């Protein structure tokens, strides 16, 4: 449509100079092919004639050099319109990876994101790669249909049934091919996005797949979905195939029907020397029009075709407005006030019924309950994650979401309960999010969370790779650097959402000394009252309610 | 390297070779409006002229249409052939490549791959047959000039040739490129909410700057190598035209003209011919991975043909030892000897990072010990067959993976025939998963989505248990699932393990870092250092040593 | 002379597929009778000045292709 097709001019203005470029290019390649064909002929009357060595050399020699201008400039233009298509690709792939980013939680649980990856990969190409063929094609064509109508007009009164008889045919039957091309291009992009998770699925779980011996399985449902993308390129290309079938008769009927009234002008007086030649002057412009308006049309399908990209390029998230606080000094008293909750994603199930528990620095607070009691989605408050749909939170007497998002999340920070890593060295996953970060900070915490004996054993020690999500470590192992990376931060609120689970009876009992400061202030979750022994305050918490 | 390519187009002649009697037909009627009508004074040329426009309209589109199916078969056939050759490799094949590395080479490699062979392909046919027509014409013209034109044709190769060689390390690179920044993304997209966490959403998004910025330095270069290409053909095919026409002229015989005139024309195919070679070799540049998939022999042994009817769960480790690939020369088990049989319970012990999870994937087979032997009912491993052996041994990972589907799919996943709903019943039943699930909206039909991100911590532990008792097994294993379960699952679970009559069916070992279920286990052995140190009964244990040291 | 080729051959193909450009009655003329003069007077010089044309547009994009990468 014209929207997208308007946007993308508005995402294609950086590049103009190289669009302006290529079109002057376009233009002197050309120019020189009408020069050409001169001295060509007048080499063939020449060896076929009166012979004579002289001009015989001197016009080849001009065909030489025209043919060199023509070619040099053909040769540069091809190079900048293939450049100006790459710009084009990459800065659409960085805007939109950059936007997705921004989106709120609730928007990854609504989407897969082998599907997310897929149309990131593909549907970008789509978008970008007709750029050196069509934006050639329609130019040329367009350059071509002025040249040729300019002979024409020296026998007008034929040329205003040029501009009649074919020119409504074309134009009112093409809306039915754009209509239903488009449609199939949308199909095949959410089919092969479709056939993409399942390749996500079975390499992201392979040892899960391999445990059971199901390889065979996914490469059976992996063909299954090939196949109902093979059936979809069957379609465009049979129906493209029949389109193009259509319209060289509908050429030659006009042709036909030209020459019937070429003749019958003749007998109303113009000589059959203008009809024999002006009929290839018809023959040609006819044939280009044709071109034009179908890459036109072809140009604007593959656009629409994308209709997805752009929506998830211009999404706003559904979060509140950004917040700018940013004290100098902290002091992390945190309270809930009447908070309720419903997950946006599937509301009309309350998981919290109403809370009103507050927190104080150097006081460590101990939240208990049953699985789905709602403790790790009370953290995920803490956090600002999600906007409770009742009451409010607050941080030193001030929202939660009116704090900056960098200094907000420097200060509270939280140990998940399936801890995730990243690629890359232990030091990283470490202080990870800090823009700078000296290694004598990094190595306090790894000892501060009893690290330090298992990174030192490592190939290279604080610098040893760690595998993809962790897969190259223990599940203790995982834990602890899960640890460190959130006390490396010095956070001035500390949540433990069962951190301690997956730690050893000699850790579990070494890690109990987290207000030893003071002047922070700690929540820790637990299944069970037997870890929870010297909390100050004790919160039981079930349905959504506590007690 | 050209004939690893269309080998994969030689599986389908038939079709191929049908398209091009259909193409060399449609050019025979298309070239002959010019060689028998004359356009002047005349109903004869109309007529057939009209006729032959409609039989070359007509075979070009049937010519196009087998054309297009034939090509869809083999894009399809490649797809599908190249992710079934991923699935076989080792489990070290995908620690070495990353999720987000595989899954791009599996989908776009192979599809620019077959999108490059099939616009060249039918453009090289066309010009083919219309360059020998134009050939067979110059060979009446003169058979002297035509022996020198082709003398002197293959001196025009060999800059194409050099070029080519550039095309090729040229797309490798861009391709990895490509690859390493789709790992970049799916990365983060699957871990949103500890990137939220954590505010690195800038972090990200420069981690992901950095590869397109070696994206541009390559396309950067291809811009350049194409204006390069494009000079050079257009540059050699005038010189080729223009030095037979020296010779020509040199000549004068006075009949050159018919010979010139197609001359001229012939060079025009050999430009186009000499264009194709660059994009040939760009193809082969763009294949290298998916090729080297498919003809890499996998690290593991292959599967065995055993299966017996019957079969006791008498699994017994001897002197086995292993190291990771990625770090062989450290050891991570040492000397492990112990004996599992049919109604006992053995409890493995053990401080984080001592190699219990990773004994629970030598059982599974997912490696080869490098030492000692490991015989389930008297026989290696690998002697039995892939699926038989899954069958009989089931085990609950330390965090189980649960798929993107319906649940009653996740628990009854991988077995060779569906389940009645009265078996996937009575497995959740067993597992103590059947007090929640049936409590959801749309009960075992809801689904979950990516991960089990869905269910609560506790809950995964329950369908995974419940997934791994559907299939009957002789052997099951329990790696730190009853930590999280509810005291409801706790019951059932303890009444599985020491109560239910079915006991005498299975062997089960108990990996747990806690004392929290091993006590009334009939053999306890610990392992520290890749080593078992003490092993006994939970009585004796206590004698050995006062307190433990692990209680107390 | 018989066309093998199409009257316009770089427009004969988009992408795999054939398109409607044939020589149905024969090649346009494409020299217009004001051309075909000055190509024999005056001649030389125009070759001149087309080539300098060619040149001023390689120096220009250059320098373009020099600014939008510091731009
Ligand atoms: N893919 C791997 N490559 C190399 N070394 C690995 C890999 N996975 C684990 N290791 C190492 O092997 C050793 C044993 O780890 P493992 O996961 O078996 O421990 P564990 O006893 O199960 O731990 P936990 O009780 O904490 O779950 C550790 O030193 C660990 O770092
Ligand atoms: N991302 C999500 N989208 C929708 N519902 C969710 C999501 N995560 C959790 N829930 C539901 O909300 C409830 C919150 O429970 P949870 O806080 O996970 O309990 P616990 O942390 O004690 O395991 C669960 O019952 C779960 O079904
Ligand atoms: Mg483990
Ligand atoms: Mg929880």
């Amino acid at each position: 449509n014209k929207v997208l097709m308007w946007r993308l001019l508005k995402l294609s203005r950086p590049d103009l100079p190289l669009l302006v470029a290529a079109f002057f290019f376009l233009v002197l390649a050309v120019l020189g092919e009408t020069l050409i064909p001169h001295y060509s002929g007048r080499v063939i009357d020449i060896l076929g004639g009166d012979f004579d060595p002289h001009a015989f050399a001197s016009a080849i020699f001009f065909m030489c050099l025209f043919s060199f201008g023509s070619s040099l400039s053909a040769g540069c233009r091809g190079g900048c319109f293939t450049y100006t298509m790459s710009r084009i690709n990459l800065r659409i792939r960085e805007q939109l990876f950059s936007s997705l980013l921004r989106q709120d939680l609730g928007f990854f649980q609504e989407t897969k994101t082998g599907e997310l990856n897929s149309r990131l990969s593909s549907d970008t190409t789509l978008m970008s790669n007709w750029l050196p063929l069509n934006a050639n094609v329609l130019l040329r064509s367009l350059v071509k249909v002025v040249g040729l109508y300019g002979f024409m007009l020296s026998i007008s009164p034929r040329l205003t049934l040029l501009s009649l008889l074919h020119m409504p045919f074309t134009i009112a039957a093409e809306k039915v091919y754009n209509t239903r091309h488009q449609e199939v291009l949308r199909e095949i992009q959410d089919a092969v996005a479709r056939a993409g998770q399942v390749v996500r699925e079975a390499v992201g779980g392979l040892q899960t797949v391999r445990s059971f011996g199901a390889e065979e399985h996914e490469v059976c449902r992996y063909k299954e979905a090939l196949e109902q993308c093979r059936q979809l390129y069957w379609r465009r290309d049979l129906e493209r195939a029949l389109y193009l079938l259509v319209r060289r008769v509908l050429h030659l009927g006009v042709q036909m029907l030209m020459l019937s009234c070429g003749l019958q002008q003749m007998q109303d007086g113009l000589t059959q020397g203008s009809l024999l030649s002006f009929m290839i002057y018809q023959e040609s412009v006819g044939s280009y029009v044709q071109t034009l308006v179908y890459i036109y049309g072809d140009m604007l399908s593959n656009v629409g075709a994308a209709e997805k990209v752009f929506s998830y390029m211009d999404r706003q998230p559904n979060l509140p407005s950004p917040g700018t606080l940013a004290p100098t000094t902290l002091q992390g008293v945190v309270k809930f006030q009447d908070v309720s909750f419903a997950y946006p994603n599937r509301p009309d199930r309350p998981v919290l019924k109403g809370l009103t528990f507050t927190l104080r620095p150097g006081e460590v607070t101990a939240l208990v309950g049953p699985n789905g009691s709602g403790k790790s989605t009370v953290a995920a408050l803490l956090q600002n994650l999600y906007q409770p749909t009742g009451g409010q939170v607050l941080l030193d007497e001030k929202p939660i979401s009116q704090y900056e998002h960098c200094y907000l999340h420097s200060q509270v920070v939280s140990v998940g309960q399936e801890p995730v890593l990243f690629s890359g060295s232990v030091r990283n996953n470490i202080a990870y999010g800090l823009q700078s970060c000296e290694d004598d900070k990094v190595m306090a915490a790894a000892q501060a969370a009893h690290a330090d004996d298992f990174i030192q054993e490592m190939e290279h020690g604080i610098y040893t790779d760690v595998g993809e999500k962790g897969s190259q470590l223990a599940a203790g192992q995982k834990q602890r650097l899960a640890i460190a990376r959130a006390l490396v931060r010095d956070p001035r609120v500390l949540i433990l959402d069962e951190a301690t689970s997956a730690l050893d009876v000699q850790c579990e009992q070494a890690l109990q000394d987290w207000n030893s400061r003071g002047d922070r202030t700690v929540l820790v979750i637990a299944h069970r009252l037997q870890t929870v022994q010297r909390a100050h305050q004790i919160l039981v918490l079930q349905e959504g309610k506590l007690q | 390297p050209v004939r690893r390519l269309l080998g994969c187009l030689g599986s389908e002649t038939r079709r191929l070779s049908l398209f091009l009697v259909l193409v060399v037909l449609s050019s025979l009627g298309e070239m002959a409006i010019p060689f028998f009508t004359g356009r002047l004074t005349f109903t004869r040329n109309l007529t057939l002229m009209s006729i032959l426009t409609i039989a070359s309209a007509v075979l070009e589109f049937v010519g196009d249409g087998i054309y297009n199916n034939t090509m869809g078969h083999v894009h399809s056939h490649l797809q599908g052939e190249v992710f079934g050759a991923v699935l076989r490799q080792e489990t070290e094949f995908f620690q070495q490549n990353q999720t987000g590395n595989i899954m791009s080479r599996v989908t776009e490699d192979t599809s620019t791959l077959s999108d490059s062979l099939s616009e060249n392909l039918s453009l090289f046919l066309w010009y083919l047959v219309r360059g020998l027509c134009l050939l067979g014409i110059m060979l009446w013209g003169s058979v002297s000039l035509t022996m020198v034109t082709l003398i002197t044709l293959p001196l025009l190769f060999l800059l194409p040739k050099k070029v080519g060689k550039w095309y090729q390390l040229l797309e490798v690179q861009v391709r990895e490129s490509l690859a390493k920044s789709s790992q970049v993304a799916i990365e983060a997209l699957s871990a949103m909410p500890t990137v939220r966490s954590f505010a690195n959403e800038e972090g990200e998004a420069q981690k992901f700057r950095e590869k397109l910025q070696e994206i541009k330095t390559l396309n950067q270069k291809e811009a350049v190598a194409y204006a390069v290409n494009s000079w050079t053909t257009s540059i050699s095919g005038m010189l080729l035209k223009v030095g037979i026409l020296y010779i020509g002229g040199q000549l004068v015989s006075g009949n050159l003209v018919t010979f010139v005139l197609y001359q001229m024309q012939f060079t025009q195919a050999v430009e186009v011919l000499l264009s194709i070679y660059p994009r040939v070799q760009k193809a082969v540049g763009s294949s290298e991975k998916i090729f080297e998939y498919l003809d890499r022999t996998p690290r593991c042994p292959p599967s065995g043909l055993l299966t017996p009817l019957h079969l006791e769960g008498l699994v017994q480790f001897q002197d086995v030892s292993f190291a990771y690939p990625n770090r062989p020369d450290v050891l991570v088990l040492q000397g492990l000897t112990f004996t599992l049989r049919p109604g006992e319970v053995t409890a493995l012990v053990g401080p984080n990072g001592s190699g219990k999870s990773t004994v629970a994937a030598l059982l599974q087979n997912l490696y080869q010990p490098t030492g000692g032997q490991l015989l389930l009912d008297g026989k290696p491993l690998p002697q039995y067959e892939h699926r038989y052996l899954h069958r009989q041994v089931a085990a609950v990972g330390q965090e189980p993976q649960v798929f993107g589907r319906s649940l009653q799919e996740n628990i009854a996943y991988g077995l060779t025939q569906k389940p009645t709903m009265e078996e996937i019943t009575a497995a959740a039943v067993k597992s103590g998963a059947h007090s929640f699930i049936s409590g959801l909206p749309q009960g075992y039909d809801t689904e979950v989505d990516e991960a089990g991100s869905q269910l609560s911590g506790g809950q995964r532990q329950a369908v995974a248990l419940a997934r791994a008792l559907i299939r009957k097994p002789c052997v099951l294993i329990l790696d730190d699932a009853t930590s999280a379960l509810d005291a409801n699952s706790q019951l059932q679970v303890e009444q599985l393990l020491y109560e239910s009559p079915e006991r005498y069916s299975r062997s089960v070992l108990l990996i747990t870092q806690h004392l929290s279920l091993v006590e009334q286990a009939d053999h306890i052995l610990f392992l520290e250092g890749g080593a078992i140190r003490e092993g006994g009964t939970h009585q004796q244990l206590m004698e050995k040593k006062g307190c433990y040291w692990a209680m107390v | 002379a018989i066309r093998i080729l199409g009257c316009d051959p770089e427009l004969r193909f988009h992408h795999g597929h054939a398109l409607n450009i044939r020589g149905l009655f024969g090649c346009p003329k494409t020299t217009p009778k004001g051309i075909v003069f000055l190509l024999e007077r005056y001649g030389g010089a125009t070759l001149m000045l087309y080539l300098l044309m060619i040149l001023l547009s390689l120096m220009l994009t250059a320098l373009m292709l020099y600014v939008i990468e510091d731009l």
